[PDB]
This record gives structure tokens, sequence and C-alpha cells, in this order.
């Protein structure tokens, strides 16, 4: 009909991605907006971008931060969760605690496949290493989803610190599974 | 009027400033579309006008008729226009009915200058420059790189002198000295990828993909005009040294990406075959030993026996080659090669390799980007043709990106493939003794061969023509001679005449080495077609390659020897 | 009650959020979409405004591209209503049939809604009878018939699986827990189960239980 | 030591490869543990282009490098599936140059080698010892040996009095792998001159096993040992990869192996709407006319469907096709080419078989003193197609062991103790002579064809091909041939061998059609008729040597079925019941009103 049978009930990719690039982001200007024509936005605040002033931190919208880094007027200063070392403590506690997710923002595996993609030369660490730790990061939360998997049941279910595009993967299967759970056990009644 | 070579981030500018808005584009680029140079020009400019977010359009252009057309076609909005690869050696104000008046916009007094809705730039690298486009057009704007004010003062005064007019034989003289200019033939004198490269260093946008397409463009060049690339190998390599990072130090990584100055080989695809193949299907190894018969097989088979290398061993490919025979190979030749006089097989070439992939000289990139245009995948059939063509220039296009490696991959298979057709019919054109020598040319005309369709393409025929000129011509002690080839389509019934000019041998510095060859088949050809009667067609760009139909040949090539003008 | 633009943003994102993921047809904000709508009359013609009359050439891009941003979320959120009106065209008439309910499709629908629905009614039912009603008896020539073997009318799976967000208000109904962490406590009546939502948690619940929260938006569907 | 700095290595390299963002030997890994798949098979390339060194190492002595990488490889995985699983298998591909099978030598022992051949036979997997726990019989000391499958390990001759040889095993605590024994020929074209084709001893471990069947061509890539039964050593093959040109795993299981761009490409494929016209210019494009029978030879490759009716009556669901006609038909090479093209397929000669050949051969074990059972031409070619040429100079004898092949598709055996009936579910091509060579007019059919009429009724299409003098189809034939000596369409009018055996095999294993309700009247109807017009050809003098029985009413039953299954199309309709009558028009009854 209206809505394809694919994006029924979920969110495809492209469309996590949208949801993401609407969140605030910090930048370095390189060009001197702010006076001593006029930015007039409707979906976010205009302010910041009419006072902005050459290498000053400023926040900004990501798709926003994105168009302006295309045309080199912006440096992204990279979120301070994407470091080597704080990746590195998330892996550890994540070691440490074989039931629990860590803190990790919601948007972090969007965030950081756009900034790699994007944003290249403003990482003050080695790319690959990043890119590593993420994986490793990743295969963690995948074998504790896997466990996690086993308790599915007619009655509710907590994931808590899931990421955004891990729920947007398993909402199929965990939905499906557990509506069915629920029909057999309102069937016995 | 002409930018010199300071001018190029004026002219960047103007177009800029004048083909640049947002709400509608501007812009339209026409491309020869069988050109490597041409391609890695446009590849570049696509590239910058894409950072300042301009729009655009790419063309590519087969043939003056199609550029004809095209430029027809063109709406009201187009402000600048590039013809790259093409355009220097025709009057584009008279071949393109182009009449300033219905072009301008507005016009002062005062400035005595006139303001034109449309704009012309011109990147040909061919000579000699026509004058009407540098010295008379406004209209048409063409990027030199010197050459007018280096050499060409004198037919600029006498050009003046002609428009500003006992009085009789000062203009004899003077149409005399423009005649003298004119009646000299075509050769290539510069790189357009070095023109545009000058151009992204004066604005600094060069950085290390732009320096690679630049040593493509420039590397295209070494088959035929070796000249031009031994004058512009030096800044390449001062250009890599500069952008390479001091430190190597680090260990490679997923994304390193290298790009040196290593020894490199007259070798055909040493890197993506074997080493035995890379001997045998190189135009010099075989113009050096014969490797058309068997006598060239055996001293070959001597050769890598003296070298140490295992037949088995050399049939290897070159990744699963012994290492030990690999890293040895340097001396090895450095001590076997000069005894059977292949010491023109050492070279410097450039290599670029991406983290974890395999390394790839310049030479090789513009084998496969070659062998893409040229096998990549009556009036009807003929346009049919050239729209193929068309299309093959785009998986061209497409193989200059990193991301799109099998079509790299394709391209080198299908080189493979072409040389291998191509020293085939050169085996059977050597054979039979199909190459006639008459006194002021030589002739060898294709007529019933295996392979024939292959040779429809300009590119092939060329191709063909360069394997016969340096195999048993460059060779020999014999007197330099044009070559004429000639090949034939049954679905079509017509020729397809290709001029090449004569090639000094490979490697040997001389002041006649030094002087180049001129190409004056484009001048014969064309008072002879004027002359007489065959419907030839002229319409390609390289003005050496003609269309003739199938009758005409003979008292073509009759009227050829008596007009000794070759 | 209007605040600022970017509030009123938010606000359709969160609808387009709920529509996309809740089982029902959830009310229409009439008076957000008429803002967001002549809203985006008004920019559109100062866009052109601008463009008609190159340090200007980046916020023109980005005027454009934020339009086009919020012309796609409109968008996919009135075709995804559409979709849902196309799957609940008989639950609704039934609605609208009946006096005692309280809902009325003017409330629940825009003008717009309510034309396509008539109209796709009347366009199905035509063809349907045309085609294969005319043919069965009295009793089988309703296309719409609850009390035979299979009931033909399609409710909305009330007690659908869904992900949620605790978000808390933006509270007599908050409390505590042990841990000393707010907390929103909810019943399964199937079950006789007792939960206990967490603010800031993320939660795999019936549709039906927390159908109060998220109408309050006390909680939004991930 | 160093055992410990190549394990590292080759983990690092597994943690590290990337090409542009997928780590890809990770994510395999990682989908391999997902589905119980304990290997790897890693690309030799991609060893070369991320170090050198690490490659240097493997090639000098794999048969010391290679358990350190499935050391590290089972490090790696669990340290990828398990928070804080056997040993894993390593598979290797590779694309260097293949060495004839008789040029392995002295000079290639202990070295990665790539070459092909053709399986001729395979054996019972055996059981490896990996874990084995022991015992001492005297003090009764507990050890356990952990074993790798390469061979450059025995029970100790010392215990840790106590005798010689003091261990015993204890079995219920000890784990065992799996073992299979190949037997690998030389390709036929690679043979020197005048030489027998030469046999090569290999074996395969765990993963490896099972994958290949008799008389299917293979490329293997492995190590070329060494094993001592006394200045000599046995060669043998270690089989580290197969790579082959038929899925195995999909012939012999109703399983079927085809990627999603596979099953949307012979979609796509199945709806040209002229499918019929591309196959049958894609048999012997080298071949001038001849249409009708390689629409036959269509018919016969794509086979019908069987049916297995609930009083356990079964009905035949191939096609088998005979060429009678005159020298120069080109018959034989339509016979090489359908062998060439056919998933599975044995080329026999009629004069050169026997009757053990062709079936199945009781054969004494020279060790065990037991009688086995071989198997012959219609049990390698089961499933297929077998084509026997000069099918007129088989003997008698010979020939009457077909029958039961032919018509009920099994072999039943009943010598030296062994009773079984094994089975043979292929389709016959077979090719012939008249009795004097050519099929002379002035004489009766009957005289021309010394076939009895039991061995005809089987076949389901009999062609006969007279050689007409023509001076336009001579001229056209002439130059056909001769542009072909002297001398790719490509564009939809052809598709090249391999696409088309893979697109066998998948209508094989899709589609199994059925006749609608007109499909079977019309056919009723034209049984009817083609009975009542052989009953009025007869003649007092003789009896119709071709005959028409209930045999020609199945078989074109199964050859529009086959019509029907070429289209992938569930149902068989009366367009397809139309092009079978015409085929059995075109050539049993041409051939009978002669
Ligand atoms: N129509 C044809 N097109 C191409 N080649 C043909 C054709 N007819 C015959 N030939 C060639 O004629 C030769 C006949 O040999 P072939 O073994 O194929 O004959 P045959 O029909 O099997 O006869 P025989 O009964 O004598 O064995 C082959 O080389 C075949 O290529
Ligand atoms: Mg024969
Ligand atoms: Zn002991």
């Amino acid at each position: 009909m209206s809505l394809p049978a694919h994006l029924q009930q979920t969110f495809s990719p492209e469309e996590i991605q949208f949801i993401v690039e609407n969140e605030p982001i910090k930048i370095f200007p390189r060009i001197t907006t702010r006076q001593k024509t006029r930015w007039q936005l409707i979906t976010t605040d205009d302010k910041a971008l009419n006072n902005m002033v050459a290498m000053r931190s400023t926040e900004v919208v990501l798709w926003i931060a994105l168009l302006l880094k295309q045309q080199s007027k912006c440096s992204i200063v990279a979120p301070q969760w994407l470091t080597t070392k704080e990746l590195d403590r998330k892996i550890q506690y994540e070691k440490t605690h074989p039931d629990r997710f860590s803190e990790l923002p919601w948007n972090w595996l969007v965030l950081a496949r756009i900034l790699f993609n994007k944003a290249k030369d403003d990482f003050h660490d080695p790319i690959h290493e990043l890119r590593g730790k993420i994986q490793d990061l990743r295969e963690i939360r995948q074998i504790k989803v896997l466990k996690g998997l086993k308790y599915l049941n007619e009655s509710h279910l907590q994931l808590d610190n899931l990421s955004l595009l891990e729920i947007n993967e398993l909402r199929p299967f965990i939905t499906e599974i557990m509506d069915k759970l629920r029909e057999i056990h309102t069937a016995s009644l | 009027m002409y930018y010199g070579i300071s001018q190029f981030s004026e002219a960047y500018n103007k177009i800029l400033r004048n083909s640049s808005s947002h709400s509608s584009c501007q812009l339209v680029i026409f491309v020869s579309c069988l050109n490597i140079d041409a391609l890695c020009a446009t590849k570049m400019l696509s590239l910058l006008f894409k950072k300042q977010l301009v729009q655009s359009q790419i063309v590519p252009i087969f043939g003056y008729s199609e550029l004809r057309r095209h430029y027809s076609q063109l709406d009201d909005n187009i402000n600048s226009l590039l013809l790259v690869g093409f355009g220097g050696v025709i009057d584009l104000e008279a071949f393109l009915e182009i009449d300033p008046q219905e072009y301008v916009i507005d016009t002062d007094e005062k400035s005595g200058e006139q303001s034109f809705r449309r704009d012309i730039y011109v990147l040909d690298a061919h000579r000699p420059w026509n004058l009407d486009n540098i010295f008379g057009s406004q209209i048409i704007q063409c990027f030199d790189d010197g050459t007018v004010d280096d050499t060409l003062g004198e037919q600029k005064e006498a050009y003046y002198k002609l428009l500003e007019l006992q009085r009789k034989k000062q203009i004899h003289e003077y149409e005399g000295v423009l005649e003298e200019y004119y009646s000299q033939g075509t050769t290539v004198v510069n790189s357009i990828s070095a023109q545009i490269y000058s151009l992204l260093s004066a604005i600094g946008e060069t950085n290390l993909s732009n320096l690679w397409l630049n040593i493509l463009g420039t590397t295209s060049l070494d088959i035929a005009y070796a000249q031009v690339y031994n004058r512009l190998y030096p800044l390449l390599q001062d250009e890599v040294k500069r952008l390479t990072p001091s430190s190597r130090n680090s260990v490679k990584t997923p994304d390193t990406l290298t790009l040196n100055i290593q020894p490199d080989y007259y070798l055909f695809l040493l890197r993506h075959s074997s080493l035995y193949d890379s001997f045998y299907y190189s135009n010099y190894v075989n113009a050096k030993l014969s490797l058309w018969n068997e006598n060239g097989k055996k001293r070959l088979h001597k050769m890598f026996a003296r070298m140490g290398i295992p037949l088995s061993t050399a049939q290897e490919t070159w990744l699963y080659m012994d290492h030990s025979i690999k890293r040895e190979l340097g001396i090895i030749f450095d001590k076997n090669l000069d005894r059977y006089g292949l010491q023109d097989i050492i070279r410097d070439g450039f290599v670029r390799t991406l983290g974890y992939r395999g390394s790839i000289s310049a030479s090789e990139f513009v084998e496969a980007l070659t062998a893409l245009l040229e096998v990549g995948n009556s009036a009807q059939k003929l346009t049919n043709l050239r729209k193929r063509w068309v299309s093959n220039f785009w998986l061209s296009w497409d193989a200059l990106d990193d991301r799109k490696v099998e079509l790299l991959n394709r391209g080198i298979q299908l080189a493979q493939d072409l040389q291998r057709a191509i020293f085939n019919t050169g085996v059977a054109i050597l054979e039979k003794k199909l190459i006639k020598h008459l006194r002021i040319y030589r002739l060898c005309v294709l007529q019933d061969g295996p392979d024939l369709d292959l040779y429809r393409n300009p590119l092939t025929l060329l191709r063909l023509g360069n394997w016969l000129i340096e195999c048993c011509a460059e060779s020999e002690d014999k007197q330099l001679l044009p070559m004429v080839l000639a090949s034939i389509d049954e679905n079509t019934d017509t020729y397809l005449v290709a001029g090449l000019t004569p090639r000094y041998p490979r490697g040997l510095d001389t002041i006649h080495t030094k002087k180049p060859i001129l190409n004056n088949f484009s001048m014969a050809f064309q008072q002879i077609t004027a002359e007489t009667d065959a419907k030839v067609r002229i319409d390609n760009f390289e003005s050496s390659i003609i269309e003739i139909r199938r009758e005409d040949l003979s008292p073509f090539l009759e009227k050829l020897t008596l007009s000794g003008l070759l | 009650i209007y605040v600022s633009p970017q509030q009123d943003f938010s606000d359709l994102m969160k609808s387009w959020k709920n529509e996309r993921c809740s089982p029902e047809l959830l009310p229409y904000p009439h008076q957000l979409m008429k803002r967001l709508l002549n809203r985006i009359s008004m920019q559109s013609q100062l866009i052109e405004n601008i463009s008609m009359g190159n340090e200007s050439k980046l916020p023109l891009l980005c005027m454009e591209t934020e339009l086009e941003r919020l012309k796609f979320v409109i968008r996919s959120y009135i075709r995804c209503r559409l979709s849902k009106i196309d799957k609940f065209s008989l639950y609704l008439r039934q609605l609208n049939e009946d006096e005692n309910s309280l809902i009325s499709l003017t409330d629940l629908l825009s003008k717009d809604e309510i034309k396509y629905h008539d109209t796709h009614s009347l366009i199905w039912l035509k063809l349907v009878n045309d085609s294969i009603l005319k043919y069965m008896p009295e009793e089988l020539q309703a296309i719409n018939d609850t009390e035979g073997s299979v009931n033909m009318i399609d409710e909305p799976d009330w007690n659908k699986f869904v992900f949620i967000h605790v978000n808390g208000p933006p509270d007599p109904l908050l409390q505590e827990n042990e841990f000393g962490k707010p907390c929103y406590t909810v019943t399964i009546p199937d079950l006789k189960e007792e939960v206990e939502l967490t603010i800031g948690s993320i939660y795999v619940m019936r549709y039906e239980v927390i159908r109060d929260l998220l109408r309050d938006d006390k909680v939004a569907l991930i | 030591d160093d055992n410990t700095e190549i394990i590292k290595s080759f983990k690092n390299f597994i943690l590290e490869f990337r090409l542009d963002s997928q780590f890809i030997y990770r994510d395999q890994l990682r989908n391999n543990i997902l589905v119980k798949n304990y290997s790897l098979t890693v690309n030799m390339e991609h060893l070369i282009g991320y170090n050198e060194d690490i490659y240097k190492k493997l090639s000098d002595e794999p048969s010391d490098i290679i358990p350190l990488f499935e050391t590290a490889i089972t490090q790696v995985a669990k340290r990828i599936s398990i928070l804080s699983l056997p040993t894993f298998q390593l598979i290797l591909n590779s694309n260097a140059n293949q060495i004839p099978l008789r040029d392995l030598d002295s000079e290639h022992v202990s070295k990665i080698v790539r070459l092909s051949g053709i399986i001729i036979s395979t054996s019972v997997l055996s059981s490896r010892a990996t874990y084995l726990s022991i015992m001492c019989r005297n003090c009764r000391h507990t050890t356990s040996i952990t074993i790798n499958n390469f061979n450059s390990v025995s029970l100790p001759r010392s215990c840790l009095n106590c005798g010689p040889d003091p261990y015993i095993i204890i079995h219920e605590s000890s784990k065992f792998i799996d073992q299979q024994f190949l037997k690998l020929q030389e390709i036929p074209e690679l043979v020197p001159v005048g030489e027998m084709p030469r046999n090569l001893t290999m074996t395969c471990d765990r993963y490896l096993t099972n994958k290949v069947i008799p008389g299917t061509r293979v490329t293997i890539v492995g190590i070329y040992s060494i094993y001592n039964s006394v200045a000599i050593r046995t060669p043998y093959i270690k089989i580290l990869g197969i790579q082959s040109d038929v899925e195995t795993s999909s012939i012999w299981n109703s399983v079927t192996m085809f990627t999603e761009e596979e099953e949307e490409e012979f979609l796509q494929l199945s709806r040209n709407p002229k499918l019929y016209e591309i196959l049958t210019n894609s048999i012997a494009p080298s071949i001038f006319g001849n249409e009708d029978i390689k629409k036959a030879i269509v018919c016969l490759l794509m086979g019908g469907s069987k049916k297995i009716l609930p009083d356990g009556m079964r009905l035949r669901g191939d096609i088998n096709v005979l060429l009678l006609g005159d020298p120069g038909t080109a018959k034989s090479q339509l016979l090489k080419f359908v062998e060439k093209v056919s998933p599975i397929a044995v080329y026999t000669s009629g004069k050169g078989s026997s009757a053990a050949g062709l079936t199945a051969s009781v054969q004494r074990d020279p060790m065990t003193r037991e009688f086995y059972l071989e198997g012959g031409a219609m049990v390698l070619a089961d499933g297929g197609v077998v084509c026997i040429d000069e099918f007129d100079k088989m003997r008698d004898e010979d020939r009457v062991a077909i029958h039961e092949a032919m018509e009920q598709q099994t072999i039943s055996i009943a010598k030296a103790g062994i009773t079984t009936v094994l089975n043979s579910r292929t389709s016959v091509l077979a090719a012939a002579n008249p009795i004097y060579g050519r099929y002379d007019d002035l004489k009766s059919p009957g005289d021309n064809i010394d076939f009895q009429t039991t061995i005809l009724s089987r076949f389901d299409m009999i062609f006969i091909v007279k050689d007409d003098h023509n001076e336009e189809r001579d001229i056209s034939i002439a130059n056909h041939v001769i542009n072909i000596h002297t001398g790719q369409e490509e564009n939809g009018s052809e598709i090249s061998i391999e696409k088309m055996k893979r697109y066998i095999t998948y209508c094989r294993l899709k589609c199994a059609p059925r006749l609608s309700p007109q499909a079977a009247e019309k056919l009723s109807s034209n049984f009817v008729t083609i009975r009542k017009q052989l009953l009025i050809n007869e003649e007092s003098t003789e009896r119709s040597s071709i005959p028409i029985t209930i045999r020609q009413l199945e078989a074109i039953i199964r050859i529009t079925e086959s019509l029907a299954k070429l289209e992938l199309s569930p149902i068989a309709q009366e367009r397809h019941v139309d092009e079978a009558i015409r085929l059995f028009q075109a050539s049993t009854m041409d051939a009978a009103s002669q």
C-alpha cells in the first residue's frame, strides 16, 4: 500500500542514520560568521551558527557540521568517548561484567561509522586502532546478546544500555518470538 | 586569446565567477573519448569542481562531427565550455559557425571590450596552434604552455600585419611566412594533466590523488612521445619527493598509501603475469630478439638459462614466484641483460601501493585503462560503434577509482588478451612479408586476418602499428620511413588507414634523436581528399587516421606515392 | 501550546517514531501539523525571495537541505498513517457506526485522511460487489460480519510487543524503588504480574500496559 | 619459543587483516562458529599481501607450520565466541600454476602443490586419533596425548619396573575425527604420449570428507608427502582444499546449494520468453542443422518427473534417445557434447564394453579374501546420462544386461553370496549404424535394423537419420565447416557450457511439473490415433519392427513434463503437449512409417 513491507514495524538503517544526524556535535569553525547572509533555520537553532568565530568551540547539528566539513570550513571535534583509552576502559568494563552492557552512547555505532567515513583527519588517534577497538566491543556485545536471547518469555524483557542500531537489528526476531509465545500462553488459558 | 602558464589561476577564478550558481548548472566539459591523458585531466577537473560545489556536465566525444552536433544541441545557460583534449589545430570559430556578434551581451565604448554569454576553453597538447584561435578570436580561450611566447613572436607579427592590411609584396611575404608556419606536421608537446596539476599547485589543491592522476597522464605518452616524458620526469620525481612523508619506519597499516620511485622495467605487466610472459609480450624485447620466429624463442630460453632462473620458475606467476629470485632480479638483470642487448629494460618508474593490497606501477595502470577503453564491454553501424566506444569511456573512468578494483583487474585481463591477439596478428604480418617497401614510405594492408574485428577501434590499430614500428623497423639500421597501416571490416566494407611517424632507436640520446619527427600525413591526406573524389572521412580528432572506401584505396595510395609530401 | 519551531520539530519526530512503532492508529496532532505546514510554506517563500535576489551560498544550501529533511519526515509520517488507515478501514467504520463510543474519526483523523478513508472504502466495496459479493445469498452479502465463523473486522493487536525507553515527566504515578532510583509500576492482567520500569532503561513491554504512559509521554517507542 | 611467535603472528594476521572496512577473516570465523562449522578458509594472496615472511615460513615447512596456524585459529575462535570447541581446520586457496600430475617427483617432496585430476575411487570413512587417554598396565599411571594429523607419534616406549610398551589406550575417554582416502587420476588430455593414466593416493580430514564423488574433475591443494609402508617411500597427497565444478552436496542430498544471486539469475533466465530456442542453439554450436535432435537432447538433459504410487509402483522419469544413421551424421560429436555438458555423464563405447563393465562387478579383495561389488558406467553415471557410442557393435550378451537398468532403473546382483539391488537412475543416449552401414531404401526397414523390438521399445525417441545429397544443403554445410576450420555470440542467443550445466542442475532439483486434464485428453486422443495408424500401416509380409506400446505414451508424457520443467512451470499445458507430439512424430513415427 502506501508504505512498503520492509519499512513496516521497523526502521531501515538509513532512517536510523537520519535520526542520529539530528543530535548536536562540537566543531571548530574555520570562518568568522559573527559580526562585530544570516542563517534562518526552522528545525534547529540558528543562534550558534551566526555567532561562530574562528578556532572557537561551538555546537551545531551533526548534518550541518558534515555539510560545513565538506567545504573544509570546520573541523569536527570527535566525541570524548571515541578515544583509545575510553574504548579500552569500556572493553574492560564489558569483560569484567558478563551480565550487563557498558554505558556507551545510544548512537555509538552509527556516529563512529559516520565520523570514520567523513572525518578521518580530525581524530587524534590512529583510525585503525579505533576500528579494532570498535570491532572488539561489537563482538563482545554480540556474545552478550546471544547469551541473553535465551530468556525470551511471554512477559516483559529488559535490555539496558543496548544501542539503537542493535535494537533495530534485533527488533523483528525478538518481537515475533515474544508475540508467538504470548499468543500460545493466551490460548492456553 | 590565450592564457600563459601563470594565468591558469585567473582562468579558474573566471570559471568560478561565471559558471557557479546552485540554482542551475552552467558548465559543460567536452572530452576526447579515446585519450587517456584527457581522461585523467577531466578526472582532476571533476574532482576540483566537486570540491567547490560546481554543477557540471561531462560529455564524451568522438570526432569533430559529434562535437558540432553536441555544440549545436547546447543550451543557452552554458556560460563556459571546456574542450579537453582537442580543438587546438582546427578553427573553432569557423568550424562551429560561431559569430561573435550573436554571442555578445554588453559592449562598453570606454573599455573597448565586449562581454559574451558563452566562453570556450581549449586544453590541447597538439601543435601547431591555429593562429585564428590564439591571436584573432576573443571567444576562444586557449590554455597555452608558453609556446606562443617562446617561439611564435614572428608568426604573431606576421598575422597581425596581415590583419592590419607596393603593398602586394609585403602581403606576399607575410602570407608566405604564415603558409610556411602552417606547412609543418603535428605532434604532442606536453601533457594536459601536467597543466592541470600546475593550475592546482597555483591554487594549492595538490594532493596524492592529483599527483597519481598527473603521473598516469604523463606516462600515457611514454610509449609514443618519449621526449615529452623525459622532459617531464624530473618534475614528477621532485613532486613525489615533496608529497611523500619523511619517515617510513612505521609498519604497514590497512589504510597506508605508498607512492615510491622504484626501478621499473620495459616489460608487459610484470607484476600481474609471469616473468616469461613479461619478456615474451614486450615490444622492446621482441624487437631486440625477434620473438616472432623460433630463433627468438631459442634466444630467450638461452637467456633465461644463463640468468639461472629455471623455466618452471620463470613461468610461475609473480605473486607465487620464489622470493629469492624475485629479490635478486635487479642484480640478475644488471649482469645479464647487457649480453643480449636488453640494457634499456632498466628504468625508474612510479609504483603505488595500498595497505594489504598488491602494488601496481604507472605503466601497468595505463595499460589496464587503455585495454578497458579498447575492448571494454552503413551510418547506423558506425554510430552504434562510436556509441559503444563512448560507453567504454565510462568503464575507463570508473577504473580510476580506488573502490572499483574489480574493474582494474578485468582491464588487466583484457590487456593481456589484447596483447596476445596483437602479437598473433604481428606474427602473421611479418611471416607473410606483407609490409611492402616503397621509397617514400612503407605500406601494410590487412585483408583476411583472423581478428580483423578488433582493429576497427583506432586505439587497437595504433597499438599494432607501434608493435610493428618497434619490431624490425626501429632496428635493422634501416632509414626511418613513415608507415601506413590499413584494416578492413566486412560489416561496412571500408578501410581504416592510419599514418604513423617513425621512431628513433629507444634510449639513444643524440642530437638528431633530440630533434623530434613531425607527422606530415594529415596534410597529405587532406590535400589528396580535396583533389580526389573518394568520399573519405577526416572526422577523427587524430587527423592521421581516416576511413577509406574499399575501391578507392589503390588510387589513394597511387596519389600518395606520387605526391611526395610525406 | 506553541513554544518554538525546535519544539515543534521534536514533537513531530516523536510522533513519527511512535506511529511507525505503534500497533494502533494514534490521534492526529492537528495544531502541530497545521503550524508545520504553514512554516514550510513561509520558509519556502523566504528561500525563493533570497534566491531571486558568494558568502551567502552556504546558508542557502543549509536552508534547502533542512526543508528537504522536514518534507521527508512529514511525508513518511503521513504515508504510514495512510497505510494504517488502509489496514483498519472496517474497524474505523465500526467505530463511527457506534454512538456510545467516545472516539470520533473527526478527532482521530484529519480531513484528508477522512476523505481518503471514505473514497478507498467506496472503491473497494464497489470492486468486491461487482466481482464476488453479488452472487452470495443475502446472509453472506455483508463485507463486515462479526457473527460468522471468522470475524471479518481486523482490529489492532493490542498486546503487541514493542521497545520502549522510559524518560519520566518532561508525577503521581512515579515512585521510587529499593535501589533509590525513580520507577514506574504497571500490571499485566493476564499474568497477574507487576513490572517495575526504571527511568532511563530500555524494556520490551506489551503495548496495552504502556499505552497510558506513552500517551502521557512518559515513555517513547524506540 | 619460535612456535609462540609464529602463533602470535598468525593471530595478528587473523585479527588485523582488512581490505576496506570489514575484517574478512574475523567475521568469517564468527559466522562459521555460529553454524557449528569449525574451520576457516584463507586465501593465500591475502596472506602474501599482509606479510611475505609469514607466507615464506608457511611454504618452507608446511607440515610443521600449519598446526601452529590451526592452534592460532582455535585461540582466536575461543576469544571471539566465548565470554570468559575442538581444534579448527585450515583450508587453503591459491592461484599458483597447476603442476601436471605426472610432473610430481622428488623435487616436490614436502611442498604445497596445486593439481587437477579425476576422482576414480573413494574409501569408507575411518577414525583417526586426536586426544588419546592412556594408562600403564603395572602402576596404572594416567596420561594423555595430543596428536596432529600432519606426518613428518606413538605410545611411549618407557613408562612414567615396567616393561616395554606398557601403556594401553583407554577408549571411552578419547576423541577421534574422520578420515577418507581418494584415488586421483590425471586428465586424459594431459597424459603424455603412449602412456597409461597415472593414479595418486590422497587423504582428507574432517570437513574435507564427503565432498567429491567418483568420476568428477576436481582441483586439489595439498602437501606432496611420503609414508613408509626399505630405501623407498610411497608418495601421497595430503589434501588441504578441494575445488570442483559440480555441486556434489546438492546432488546426493535433497538439499540444494545455490547463492541468492544465482537463484535470481536462473529465475531471470527462465523468465525469457524463448528460452527453448536459446538452449537448442546452445547445444553443439559447431554442428549444422540437426535441430530436432538438439531439441531431443535438451529434453533428455532436462528429463521428466518420477512418481511413486501409494501401492509402491514406481514410474520412470528418464528419457532415452537412439540415433540410427549413416556415417558422417555427427552423432558421435553430439554424444561427446552431451557427455561434456551434463552434470554427470560417462562416455562409453559399445565395442569396448562388457556386461560386468556397464552394471556392477563382483571383485575379491586380495587381502581379506572377501567379495565386494565395484560399479560400472551405469552406477558411476547414476543421476546423469550414459552415452553408449557404437551401440550396434555391442555383443548380445552385453546388450541384454541393459534392459532392467533402462526400464526399472535398478541393478540386481546374485553372485558369490551377494544379493542386492543397486540403484541406477540414468538416461541412455545411444548411437548406431544400420546393418549394411547405410539405410538402403530398397530393402525393408526390418532388414536395415538388427535390434530386437524389446530393446527398441525402451528408447523414448528413435531418430533414423539419412544423408540426402542436396546441393543447397551440401553447400551450406561445407561453408559452415570451412568457417569452423578457418576461424562468440553470447548476446542472449546462447549460454556457455557452465551456465547450462548449472541451470540443468537447478531445474532438475527444483521443478517436477504435472499434466493438466486437457493435456491428458489430448494425449489419449493422439495415442489412440497413433496406434490406429500403426495398425493400418501393417503389411501382411512383415510386422512393424519399430514398436508402439504403452512405453511410447509414457515417453511422450515424459517429454511434455520435461518441456514444462524447462521453464520452471509447475503445470504442463497443451502448448508443451503440441511440441512433445511434434517431436515424437518427427522421430519415432518418422522411423516407423518408413
Ligand atoms: N553438420 C555438421 N557440422 C559440422 N561438422 C560435421 C557435420 N556433420 C559431420 N561433421 C563432421 O564429420 C565428422 C564425422 O565424424 P563423427 O564421428 O562425428 O560421425 P558419426 O555421425 O558418429 O558417424 P559414424 O557412424 O561413422 O561413427 C566429424 O568430424 C564431424 O565434425
Ligand atoms: Mg561415431
Ligand atoms: Zn608403569
